[PDB]
RNA sequence: GCGAUGAUCUUGACCCAUGGGUGGGUACAAAUGGCAGUCUGACAAGU
RNA sequence: UUGAGAGAUACAAUUUGGGAAGAAAUUCCCAGAGUGUGUUUCUUUUGCGUUUAACCUGAACAGUCUCAUCGUGGGCAUAUUC
């Protein structure tokens, strides 16, 4: 899909996919493109992570538009099946939204990741 | 009571004052709504016949928003847009800066809008079919000689880019439809060049291509906090 | 030696190296057609019809050597049988330049307003052309005709009740049998006075049980009786009740094919009035379709929403989508449940339909959706 | 060549050295006019 | 860190360009540059990362049962706490 960018690599799909995963454990997660849309209208998101191989794609694309709007970075993740195992449940999810914490844990992998996103808007 | 509107250091660019602190242009196709914005109906008392004195309408304009508002709101004193004159504003992306630009550029003038996005262009044309000023161009904006038949000329150029290949990309327009002594207004985002380094650096290598392209800057400066890490530049061509 | 580029014509400058700011020749199209022609011909590098016969008239004086802007033409004027030579260097030139400085000057009858507007005229039309879609993307006559529709229902129950109220001297005994407007409309544009009481007049309006009546009300009928041109006034009247009756109609059916040519698969899904109206209320497509399904699910009665949400009781669940018949076909522990799924489809189809290739493809994948809507209906009526 | 068949007199409100400004009703259009921030968000059904 | 080079700031003194007044001296209003003393930033010199320096991970060690939540009853202080 062309319209599926700027899409990732393998190494820091992994990396993407980890964070997500010591999120999912930390009650720190929203999932569902549903959920993730009211995070990105209250502005609580850090970041969004949506599967690029989601079909049909016409229920995705609104997303990035919102996210360039209000300034929130995103990545495209090849694979919804890899994501939505990733997030502890055991059916595809397509969009999920990281939330903002002051004292979360794992807060400096997260703003390390958000450079990684950053280099890729730019 | 009424707030009175006097016009700023350059003409087009009205000031409000004094419980209001806005930045207004001259309205000349009212009952829009670009994002919602109000509008400001101000008038001259006079004693005639027939009709009222004109209530010329008025537009706010932050900086929030637009780049060439901060650049005012900074500190200038010279400037290449005035009421009449023809400007290519290059990158428009939404059409919601250009009818600020249609209003400060008086009846007299014709703004270009630049796209080369085919989603944004659809609010182009809706700005166009709106006013009567509103050139609207879904054309290259990096190859000049595929849209010379659309375009005449223009009297200045606006660039809204911050691309780092931008040192060629108005080259190519300046060498095709600006004048000799025309004006070059530039608006270069640092971190949109490189972001792994400092912003003087990219700032420096940028004002030496504008000095090999054949660009005076008169003045160059950071704009205040409107913008984070950002830079307007103002040079003429062939002074 | 110059081949001029403009969208009035093709001129040739050697102003008849020796140059004299004038004009050599020049070969006009000016219409719709020829400059939106012009305009791909400049895009493409496209030989155009008056460039060929710039190069067919004037040669060998002018010809010979001659220098084209694009380099994509002079491949094709290189290999034309008139054997010229052409070398394209130097096009960014002070001489070139200076042929739009007095552009106006050279072309007569021509100034700076008629290029602005043909080049204005022939931007909207190369915008119309690239974007493959209207200039406004036309979707705010839904908002006005939905506006229209309630009002003018509005006008018919006014006028229907004002004819009651006038009719009801001569023949007051209808309206309890007969309620309906467009049938009181009928009766009296076909029957004319009460003594006419005859029996087709009566078959191709009512039931027949109702005709009964209506005859034994049109014997022991006692109220005024006047002249005919009250009469003439009151089918004069009803003429127009009947007349706005097929009006509105008309416009529902306006409002039909519109609604299937923008949103086929909400179309689909929830017939024509609710989408119709969530489009209305919302008050665009695109900013309707970017909304969380939860808001949809509930978009309509926003008062008593949010007066829940003030008073901490209970959020009331059920949106403009209380009308549809999916909705509508389920019971009071059912019926929410079905909502939820609705909206959660719903959205789902707006999305289809806004980005811009379902309304290119008509629409066949909200039919999954409704597959998808009635079996959870199956197993939620156990 | 006047009127109880109404004659008379008063309820548009004010201020100033024809002129000037407020005051209130109707219809029209718009609101940095009213939404802490336009619902919750993982199991239920059967055996 | 101590060396070695540069930069930022304030106080006192010194000095000058523009707007108003005066023949001058002098005064009113903006702007700049010098001299010392304090505060202080960055490259560079050197020690150090033995990498048991920190963090993450499948962890017998949440067992004398643990944890949350709503109640209830006492103690001390005068969005509570025990």
């Amino acid at each position: 899909n062309p319209k599926a960018f700027p899409l990732a690599d393998a190494a820091l799909t992994q990396q993407i996919l980890d964070v997500v995963q010591q999120a999912a454990n930390l009650r720190q997660l929203k999932k569902g493109a549903n959920e993730a849309t009211k995070t990105l209208n209250r502005g609580i998101s850090e970041f969004i992570i949506m599967a690029a191989d989601c079909e049909p794609i016409e229920i995705l694309l609104h997303l990035p538009l919102l996210c360039e709007d209000k300034n929130v970075p995103y990545v495209f993740v090849p694979s919804r099946v890899a994501l939505g195992r990733a997030c502890g449940v055991s059916r595809p999810v397509i969009a999920a939204s990281i939330t903002t914490n002051d004292a979360s844990a794992i807060k400096t992998q997260i703003y390390a990741v958000k450079d990684k996103i950053e280099t890729l808007l730019i | 009571a009424k707030v009175v509107i006097e016009p700023h250091r350059h003409a087009g660019v009205y000031i409000a004052r004094g419980k209001e602190d806005l930045l207004v242009t001259k309205n000349m196709a009212p009952g829009e709504s670009v994002y919602g914005e109000k509008r400001i109906s101000v008038e001259e008392p006079s004693k005639e016949d027939g009709v009222p004195p004109t209530k010329v309408e008025y537009r706010v304009w932050n900086p929030f928003r637009s780049k060439l508002a901060a650049g005012i709101m900074g500190g200038l004193d010279e400037l290449f847009i005035a009421p009449g004159k023809k400007v290519l504003y290059l990158g428009a992306a939404s059409g919601t800066s250009v009818s600020h630009v249609s209003d400060v550029v008086g009846p007299e003038g014709v703004v270009y809008a630049v796209e080369f996005s085919h989603r944004p262009g659809r609010e182009l044309i809706s700005m166009a079919k709106k006013r009567p000023n509103i050139i609207p161009i879904i054309e290259d904006a990096r190859h000049p000689q595929k849209y010379r038949m659309l375009i005449g000329m223009v009297d200045c150029v606006f660039a809204d880019v911050a691309q780092p290949d931008q040192a060629r990309i108005i080259a190519l327009n300046s060498h095709m439809f600006l004048k000799d002594q025309g004006g070059v207004v530039i608006s270069i985002k640092a971190n949109c060049i490189d972001s792994t380094v400092d912003a003087e650096t990219v700032f420096a290598r940028e004002v030496q291509k504008l000095r090999e392209e054949r660009i005076k800057p008169l003045e160059q400066l950071t704009l205040e906090p409107y913008e984070r890490d950002h830079c307007i530049v103002v040079g003429r061509y062939m002074r | 030696y110059v081949l001029t580029e403009t969208s009035a014509g093709y001129a040739l400058l050697k102003a008849s190296v020796l140059k004299e700011f004038k004009i050599a020749a020049f070969s006009k199209f000016n219409s719709a057609a020829n400059a939106l022609e012009e305009a791909n011909s400049i895009i493409e590098g496209k030989v155009s019809s008056q460039l060929e016969k710039l190069l067919e008239e004037i040669k060998k004086d002018k010809k010979s050597t001659l220098i084209v802007s694009e380099t994509k033409l002079a491949n094709a004027i290189n290999k034309l049988g008139l054997n010229f030579n052409v070398v394209s260097d130097a096009v960014t030139l002070d001489i070139y330049r200076a042929i739009k400085e007095y552009l106006p000057e050279l072309l007569p009858g021509m100034s700076d307003n008629d290029l602005s507007k043909m080049s204005l005229g022939l931007a909207h039309s190369i915008g119309r052309h690239k974007l493959k879609f209207s200039a406004d993307k036309v979707d705010v006559m839904i908002i006005q005709a939905i506006a229209l529709l309630d009002d003018l229902d509005k006008e018919l129950n006014t006028y229907a009740m004002r004819c009651k109220e006038w009719y009801g001297w001569h023949f007051p005994e209808l309206a309890k049998i007969v309620t309906d407007s467009v049938a009181y409309a009928r009766i009296i544009l076909t029957m004319g006075i009460r003594s006419k009481a005859s029996e087709t007049d009566l078959s191709e309006i009512l039931p027949e049980e109702i005709e009964e009546r209506v005859k034994t009300a049109a014997e022991v009928s006692m109220g005024t009786e006047i002249t005919q041109t009250d009469l003439d006034n009151i089918n004069a009247l009803a003429e127009q009740i009947v007349e706005f009756a097929a009006y509105r109609e008309q416009l529902s059916n306006y409002l039909s094919a519109r609604m299937k040519a923008i949103a086929p698969n909400l179309t689909q899904l929830v017939g024509e009035l609710v989408g119709a109206r969530l489009i209305a209320h919302s008050g665009s497509l695109i900013s309707l379709a970017k909304s969380p399904a939860s808001t949809i699910q509930i978009l309509g009665a926003e008062k008593a929403l949010f007066r829940a949400l003030k008073t901490k009781h209970d959020t009331p669940k059920y949106g403009l989508l209380y009308h549809a018949s999916l909705v509508g076909q389920a019971t009071g522990k059912n019926k929410g449940k079905i909502a939820r799924v609705l909206a959660a489809k719903a959205a789902v189809s707006l999305r289809y339909d806004a980005l811009a290739e379902d309304r290119d493809d008509s629409g066949d994948i909200g039919l999954e959706s409704r597959a998808k809507v009635e079996n959870r209906l199956s197993q939620l009526e156990g």
